[PDB]
């Protein structure tokens, strides 16, 4: 015999794992955090100031 | 006056009825019609209420101003409105 | 907050259900906790990193009541709405449930709240629920909830003048204008320090949780455990610091010195216990203390450290609740001399022992290492003594709880055979959880 | 003076109450701050949280920068 | 389990009766006192109000301190014959 | 023949300050690195004004 | 506004300080006459008449203590007892006067110890209260059992200490505080400015620490 | 588990001998594990031979006033005078006797009878009129043919 | 002109109505008489003024007038009412004098009618109690009024004679240690009559006192005594009728600081709540919703009782009065044990409730549900209204 | 040997069994009295506390004199960190009025 | 795979800055209006309503 509980209690917590998974590997990169924001915007930066630094060598 | 005044007198007097069955060991669904007047009772209540509300604050306005102390405009419509918030 | 007051009316409807249909009253009673685990889900999937640190903004006209999203709030909604259906999972009564209900409202009413007056008022509200759970007649000790609501209200009583002084300072209670005020910033310093020193336990104001959270049944010691205490860390991060900086800051060493006081002294307290569930007891003092000191290290990340240890412990401690439940329940004790041979009796039971006793003493593969390793950073950084207290004294924490392990675990088998199903179930998504923020938390 | 600082705090409220901006920007993730003459800057909450938000940008950009640069002296 | 009462159970019970038998007068006589007293002499305390904290704090631990309670108050003069 | 009795006061007292000393040795350097950091200065100051 | 990298207004503080926050048209209070005795109570350039005009405030108390327990032995008083008017007037005006007695010593000894430390010390804090207050309870607590003569002086200590705090340090720490008008470093918000302080009929206990905070009477 | 005799009311049965305040003896049957004031309300004595507990959590509890004689001193359950439920002891001495008191003046409540206590005889003791709130009273007077018995309820309230 | 005094010879010609119309119907054999308590309560409707204050007490009156059967306690509480009614238009100390004695004479015979059972004998001695108190309060109140007539010359409530009326107000509060008239009354009396104390003359005379009352004094001590005598005495007592004794002389002590920081916004509406939780408290059949009332009393947060301390707090703070707002405190801190107590008395018990037996069943249904509808108050309450 | 539960489930309560029903209740164990004693007095040994030479000695020289020394080590690694930033002296709790915060906008 | 792109183009489609910039501003509106009616508010002078000369503004009539 199944359990009362069991049905409710692995559609809830299968449910929940579910959603996890689809929000660390559908939403956007910039959606799901800051640091992929700033990775392209900061590579630019760090390229233009490497010459700057080499020009002052 | 606030949005959902009569609503929340219709909820008070649900539970109204609700108890009232409690303290005569009823259902808490017996006699509906004590929930209905009830509600009524409660939604015109909590209008008075919210209208009252404005009253005093139109009250409150002229007698700042009547004193002496005059307000800019832009802070007479936190006092001179009948907002529906 | 039109489908939060579809789930508060949702979940009042228990009452109304007649007792004699006992199935759908279990089964309401179970799926009215489900759900908002299910809307804290759908907030996460809706929230934005790279969006405004506060989101999804919503303010009930002049009646205060301003809610906001952070991710602290984000995540101890997370925790706290998976903790909640393991609590519903071990009642039998619907009084029961419409406490634990009732709880759970306010403590998310309470975690995503912008008003401090919000705050106080909503916080609060559930001391009596606290004391009618505490204190029940055949099993419960009425001290011990004594204890804990006149600890609570003198905390709430010495805040409140200093709410409302800053408040007519200000003339408003929310935080995004009471943290754009000048204002005399030591007095509400004051308050919010006495309030949430005595909501999270820190010496010497901190004597009724060991009473409280071993009187109280399982699911009340559960959320008591990983609920209350993280209201007073998302109490700093959310009020102190956005509004009084300067008494934050005149009062780090008095905070400082106090926690390591009360680390130090419960860390040695602890081996001296002779019941598992006081040793459970005084095993969160440390880590919130820890907790304390990172927030106010505020040296490189000091709120991401502080929320990844308040997660861990909501975590792991509950675990270690689950299973002091599941033997005395099983056992009519929590006499520790009446434990024996445990592994041979309970071989899975003991096993999940070893290993949320593993995660209290922050070992790597567990979220709990990396939450202390985070935590120590930030203190490092600030300097470098504190960071060395907090590491040398490691051994002493773990001293107890292997002995105990060891004690109640191996030797001459008798008591309880090993777990149930449910228990199992019980038990599965702190492992689950622990796994998953231990091996990838980030991504 | 006293007026001088109500008529900046009147402009400033006008500003940020008309302000707005499109393609795929999001806001709180301005290029700039604004330049002030403003003591204690949380005298205008609005400039203080665009500070806010821009100084928060920059920081993650050093990380991002940091872990670049750690790459960078790895290979 | 049950902890067990100290002492002897006749010596407590002399011990409960110690000084009680004694009839209660009438509770009219000190509410009379008391609303005399407050009538005639309570404004000596008009110009307190003025007074540095510090003194004020110090009254007030001492009245505090000195206080006697009304219940369980007894006595060594209540049965004795003669002064 | 165990009495189950606490240690001797000023055997545990000296004890517990052994175990101090040993285990809270960073604290000593350091203070001690700046005792000597703050004697350098006294001696400069007091020779820089003459 | 929330963000695990920093808290921001760690980092927002004035560069200046700010000048005198106008409150209203007119700025000068409204008040009522002190009596001059209380003026003189607050003289402490002297010890010893700080201590003879602080005592019979704090002999009240012993005062009406005395006449409490005198009262109440009286309503247990033996009917053969009480036809002795002078016997019976001589005891409870004995304890009368014990208590009154011992409350005027303790009060003195206390006014004048800190009066006398003020004067040692040059300047005023609340160490002389804790002088005086340890001071009265030892004095207190001399030749009883031995959890007290420590306890005691702890208390009065206490007592002083909070006296302090409550009285003198946190008003004077509030002595700009304003709950009406423009707000203080903050008069950008557009708050108008009351022709007058708001005229409030406080009680003597509620009197106003400074010009500016309202105005008192009716 | 043998031939062990049958269980019988006779073997709990215990008997007192009680003596009103207008000195008639009358025969009461008590049982083991009850209060003899229980036993008091279950003959018929008068309402005002009863009054509240002078206690916290507890004033539904009746009570009478008794005499113990000198030999059954010992089995009178031991109370703390220190202790909370001691100072309401005190408080019934000091209110509901005041000069009816005797050193063998006792409470019934604390009287849980026994083997030893058959054959026990003690009388009633006098008291003085008191007064708890609207419903129950006492006048002063012995004057009543209600019996404490017949009262449906104990409302504290 | 005496056209526009219509009202007063209105309200003399419905008292001989209705002495001569419950002559007439004594002659009957009529048993009950809800007919003059309508009539009562409609002659207490047009007899009132337009005042927001006179309406509240009106009202609750009018309510409370559903809880008496005999004619000549309802002419007495009429009369009563008139007495309050007319104080709060008292502009001189003869009018405030001739009201505070017809109230106290009322009250005196109200409680010594209707007594029952054993318990009149108590109720006669507290009563006669209450009434010497009241002569002699009322003595010293003609005796300075007296002074303060020879020294003015006037009418004018001036002066320093005026703080014996201030200690005379005070007396009729219950004001500790001029408290222990209360304490007796509420040891004896029907619930019925207490009821009705602590609501209307404490309503009236703090409306008088905000209309017409000024002094140069403080009664800050006075506060003290009430405050932390009620609050260890209703910890202290094991008495129900005591406990809540002691809960009115604390609540009194709270009002009376709320009155000497002036904002009187905040006493009107903690006056209200009171009230309101008084007429829940003495007409409870239920024993479930009895912790109600305790919580609204301890200053639990989502009920009235909390913002209704809450309030009074801020505006201590409004005028930093440190000390009495530390008291306050540390007295709201004191009463939670006994409520608490209280809480455990009627929650955590077995649930019962007699059944009627002569009709009337459940005769206070109504009222008792409507007071319960408290929870759903702070929502109006949280914003400035009251003022 | 009982029969708790039919031959398609069915759990059956058994109250008229005569054997011995396996129940939530069968593996407590027999309490030991001296070992409930013994808890009973360390749940409550609040009763045995004095003010003894020996209590006092340790709660001044262990209890004050850490906390003694955890302040003094807090205030000297807070005034080392302002050393070592480059800060002026800072005004902790009563240390009269001098610099707190540090602006972001200047350079120490 | 699809599916995960998929729901990343709904939440990018369904999500908008303007209208949460524009939340944002309604709240500190909402809120400035508060705290500045409160503010007014708090000029609360209390007077016995027999003090004519601190009412001199109050139109009020006496039936004495």
């Amino acid at each position: 015999k199944t359990l009362w509980w069991e049905p409710y209690w692995y559609a809830g917590f299968g449910g929940m794992g579910v959603g996890v998974y689809l929000i660390y590997h559908a939403k956007p990169l910039e959606a799901l955090d800051i640091k992929y924001w700033a990775a392209p915007r900061a590579a630019k930066e760090l390229e233009t100031e490497m010459r700057m630094l080499d020009k002052l060598n | 006056g606030w949005a959902y005044s009569g609503e929340w007198g219709m909820l008070a007097g649900f539970c109204f009825g609700t108890l009232k069955n409690v303290q005569e060991g009823k259902a808490w669904f017996r006699r509906p019609y004590i929930h209905g007047a009830g509600m009524i009772a409660g939604y015109y209540l909590f209008k008075a209420a919210a209208d009252w509300e404005d009253e005093a604050l139109k009250r409150i306005i002229t007698r700042y101003e009547r004193k002496g102390y005059a307000i800019p405009e832009d802070r007479k419509e936190l006092f001179a409105a009948n907002q529906y918030k | 907050m039109f489908i939060s007051v579809l789930l508060i009316l949702f979940a009042l409807c228990v009452t109304l259900i007649p007792e004699a249909h006992y199935h759908m009253v279990r089964v309401w009673s179970f799926v009215a906790t489900i759900i908002p685990m299910w809307v804290v889900t759908w907030m996460w999937w809706n929230f934005d990193a790279s969006g405004h640190g506060l989101q999804m903004l919503v303010i009930l006209g002049r009646s205060h009541l301003a809610f906001g999203i952070d991710g602290v709030a984000l995540s101890l909604m997370l925790l706290t709405t998976v903790l909640f259906p393991i609590c519903m999972m071990l009642l039998r009564t619907v009084a029961g449930f419409m406490t634990f209900i009732l709880l759970e409202v306010l403590v998310l009413s309470a975690l995503c709240v912008l008003d401090l007056l919000g705050f106080y008022i909503l916080f609060e509200a559930s001391l009596i629920l606290l004391f009618l759970l505490i204190g029940r007649a055949p099993y419960g000790s009425l001290e011990a909830a004594y204890k804990i609501v006149l600890y609570t209200m003198a905390g709430s009583l010495v805040l409140l003048p200093t709410l409302f002084m800053i408040y007519s300072e200000c003339g408003t209670t929310n935080v995004l204008y009471m943290t754009c005020a000048y204002n005399h910033q030591t007095v509400l310093g004051w308050g919010l320090l006495a309030v949430l020193a005595v909501k999270i336990p820190l010496m010497p104001v901190h004597l009724w949780l060991p009473e409280a959270h071993v009187a109280a049944p399982t699911a009340g010691s559960v959320l008591l455990a990983g609920v209350l205490l993280k209201l007073g860390g998302i109490g700093f991060l959310r009020f102190m610091l956005p509004v009084v900086p300067e008494f934050c800051v005149s009062v780090f060493p008095l905070v400082s010195t106090l926690c390591l006081v009360s680390f130090l002294f419960s860390t040695l307290s602890t081996l001296r216990q002779i019941d598992l569930k006081k040793i459970v007891a005084y095993s969160s003092i440390a880590h919130m203390s820890m907790v304390t000191l990172a927030i106010f290290s505020q040296s490189e990340f000091s709120a991401y450290s502080s929320s990844f240890l308040m997660i861990a412990h909501g975590l792991i401690s509950p675990a270690l609740f689950l299973i002091v439940g599941i033997l005395y329940d099983r056992a009519h004790t929590k006499f520790i001399l009446y434990f024996s041979g445990l592994g041979a009796s309970m071989p899975i039971g003991s096993t999940l022992f070893f290993l949320f006793t593993l995660g209290n003493l922050a070992f790597p593969l567990f979220p709990n290492f990396i939450a202390e390793v985070l935590c120590m950073v930030s203190i490092f950084a600030v300097h470098e003594l504190l960071a060395y207290v907090f590491c040398v004294c490691q051994v002493l924490g773990a001293a107890y709880g292997f002995w105990a392990f060891n004690r109640v675990v191996h030797g001459l088998p008798r008591g309880p055979a090993d777990v149930t199903r449910t228990e199992f179930h019980t038990v599965l998504p702190l492992l689950i959880g622990a796994v998953w923020l231990g091996i990838k938390p980030m991504a | 003076s006293v007026e001088e600082r109500q008529s900046f705090h009147d402009k400033v409220n006008d500003v940020f109450k008309n302000l707005t901006g499109e393609a795929g920007k999001r806001w709180a993730r301005p290029d700039e701050p604004i330049l002030h003459t403003l003591n204690d800057e949380k005298e205008e909450p609005h400039i203080f949280f665009h500070n806010t938000n821009y100084r928060t940008s920059r920081k993650y950009i050093n990380v991002e920068k940091t872990k670049i640069l750690r790459e960078q002296a790895l290979e | 389990y049950k902890p067990e009462v100290p002492g002897n159970t006749v010596d407590n019970w002399t011990e409960l009766r110690a000084s009680w038998n004694k009839e209660r007068a009438s509770s009219l006589g000190t509410n009379y006192y008391l609303n005399v007293a407050v009538m005639g002499f309570a404004y000596w305390l008009n110009e307190a109000y003025y007074f540095p904290p510090r003194t004020l704090y110090v009254g007030a631990l001492v009245f505090f301190a000195l206080y006697v309670r009304k219940a369980y108050f007894s006595t060594p003069y209540a049965f004795k014959h003669e002064y | 023949n165990y009495n189950f009795e606490p240690m001797g006061m000023g055997s545990l007292f000296i004890r517990t300050m052994v175990m101090v000393g040993v285990f809270f040795f960073p604290v000593f350097i350091m203070i001690n690195d700046d005792y000597k950091y703050t004697s350098f200065l006294d001696k400069v100051a007091a020779a820089k004004a003459a | 506004v929330f963000s695990g990298a920093f808290n921001t207004p760690s980092s927002t503080t004035a560069r200046e300080p700010y000048a005198k926050t106008k409150s209203s048209e007119a700025e000068y209070g409204v008040d009522t006459p002190v009596p001059a005795s209380a003026l003189k109570a607050a003289d402490k350039h002297d010890a010893l008449a700080y201590a003879v005009a602080n005592a019979p405030l704090i002999g009240l108390a012993g005062l009406a203590a005395g006449a409490q327990e005198a009262y109440m032995t009286f309503e247990r008083l033996p009917p053969t007892l009480s036809r002795q008017h002078f016997k019976q007037a001589q005891l409870l005006l004995g304890i009368i006067g014990k208590k009154t007695a011992y409350a005027t010593l303790l009060g003195a000894v206390f006014s004048f110890t800190d009066a006398t430390v003020e004067n040692m010390r040059g300047k005023h804090d609340m160490t002389s209260g804790m002088v005086a207050g340890a001071v009265t309870g030892f004095l207190f607590g001399m030749g009883r059992p031995m959890p007290q003569p420590v306890a005691w002086p702890l208390a009065f200590a206490g007592a002083a200490v909070a006296a302090d705090f409550i009285g003198e340090l946190m008003p004077k720490y509030m002595k700009d505080y304003r709950i009406y008008g423009p707000v203080v470093h903050r008069e950008n918000w557009g708050d108008p400015v009351p022709p007058r302080p708001p005229i409030l009929d406080t009680g003597a206990a509620v009197r106003p620490s400074d010009p500016g905070q309202f105005w008192r009477g009716y | 588990h043998g031939p062990a005799q049958t269980p019988t009311v006779f073997d709990k049965l215990v008997e007192v001998t009680v003596v009103d305040m207008n000195g008639i003896r009358h025969r009461v049957r008590g049982l083991q594990g009850q209060s003899l004031a229980q036993a008091l309300v279950e003959y018929g004595f008068p309402d005002t031979y009863f009054f509240p507990n002078m206690g916290f959590y507890t004033q539904h509890i009746v009570d009478a006033h008794v005499f113990v004689p000198k030999e059954f001193w010992g089995k009178v359950q031991n109370v703390d005078p220190e202790s909370d439920d001691g100072l309401a002891v005190k408080r019934m001495f000091r209110d509901i006797v005041q000069d009816y008191q005797r050193d063998t003046s006792f409470f019934a409540s604390y009287i849980t009878l026994g083997a030893e206590h058959n054959g026990m005889t003690v009388g009633i003791g006098p008291i003085k009129p008191w007064i708890l709130h609207s419903e129950w009273a006492f006048a002063g007077v012995h004057d009543s043919r209600n019996k404490q018995f017949d009262k449906p309820t104990v409302e504290i309230w | 002109x005496x056209x526009x005094x219509m009202i007063e010879l209105d309200l003399c010609f419905g008292l001989l109505l209705l002495i001569l119309f419950g002559l007439l119907s004594l002659r009957n054999g009529h048993v009950s008489l809800a007919h003059i308590r309508f009539i009562c309560q409609c002659w207490l409707v047009m007899i009132t003024p337009l005042e927001v204050q006179d309406f509240a007490l009106c009202i609750l009156t009018v309510v409370l007038l559903q809880s008496f059967h005999s004619f000549e306690a309802l002419l007495f509480l009429l009369l009563a009412y008139i007495g309050q009614l007319y104080m709060m238009h008292s502009c001189n100390l003869v009018s405030f004098y001739v009201c505070l004695e017809a109230q106290t004479l009322c009250v005196v015979v109200l409680c010594g009618l209707l007594a029952r059972g054993a318990s009149t004998s108590f109720s006669v001695e507290a009563a006669l109690k209450f009434l010497l108190l009241s002569a002699m309060v009322s003595g010293m109140a003609l005796f300075w009024f007296s002074a303060m007539y020879q020294r003015t010359g006037s009418l004018d409530m001036v002066g320093q004679e005026t703080f014996w009326i201030l200690l005379v107000m005070l007396f009729k509060l219950g004001v500790a240690p001029m408290h222990m008239w209360s304490v007796d009354l509420y040891g004896s009396i029907p619930k019925s009559l207490l009821l009705y104390l602590s609501t209307a003359p404490k309503l009236s005379l703090f409306t008088f006192w905000a209309s017409s009352w000024h002094h140069d004094f403080s009664v800050g001590v006075f506060i003290l005594f009430s405050m932390f005598i009620g609050s260890i005495g209703a910890y202290g007592q094991p008495a129900l009728r005591s406990l809540f004794a002691y809960s009115t002389i604390n609540e009194i002590g709270l009002l009376l600081l709320a009155v000497e920081t002036a904002g009187f916004h905040t006493l009107y509406q903690h006056l209200g709540i009171y009230i309101i939780t008084q007429l829940l408290l003495w007409n409870l059949t239920d024993k479930r919703l009895f912790a109600l009332c305790a919580v609204s009393l301890a200053g639990l947060p989502p009920f009235a009782g909390f913002f209704g301390k809450a309030w009074i707090f801020w505006h201590a703070m409004s005028v930093q009065a440190f000390s009495l707002l530390a008291a306050a405190l540390f007295c709201t801190l004191l009463s939670l044990v006994y409520y608490l107590r209280v809480i455990r008395l009627f929650w955590t018990a077995p649930v019962h409730t007699a059944a009627s037996f002569t009709g009337a069943p459940n005769q206070t249904t109504l009222t008792s549900a409507c007071a319960v509808a408290l929870a759903f108050a702070p929502v109006m309450l949280v914003k400035p209204f009251v003022i | 040997e009982a029969k708790q539960f039919t031959p398609d489930g069915k759990y059956m309560p058994g109250i008229f069994s005569k054997a011995k029903p396996l129940d939530r209740s069968t593996q407590w164990v027999h309490k030991n009295p001296y070992i409930e004693a013994w808890y009973y007095r360390r749940d409550h040994f609040e009763n045995e506390f004095v003010w003894n030479y020996r209590t006092t000695i340790e709660a001044l020289w262990f209890l004050g004199g850490f906390t003694a020394a955890a302040y003094a080590l807090s205030v000297f690694a807070f005034r080392q960190a302002d050393r070592r930033s480059g800060y002026p002296k800072r005004q902790i709790l009563g240390d009269e009025p001098a610099m707190v915060l540090p602006d972001e906008r200047q350079f120490y | 795979a699809y599916i995960l792109d998929f729901l990343s183009y709904m939440w990018e489609k369904n999500n908008d800055d303007s209208a949460s910039y524009k939340e944002w501003q309604d709240f500190l509106d909402v809120a400035e209006k508060d705290r500045r009616r409160d503010r007014i508010i708090a000029w609360r002078e209390r007077t016995m309503y027999d003090d004519y000369a601190a009412n001199a503004e109050e139109p009020i009539i006496y039936k004495r």
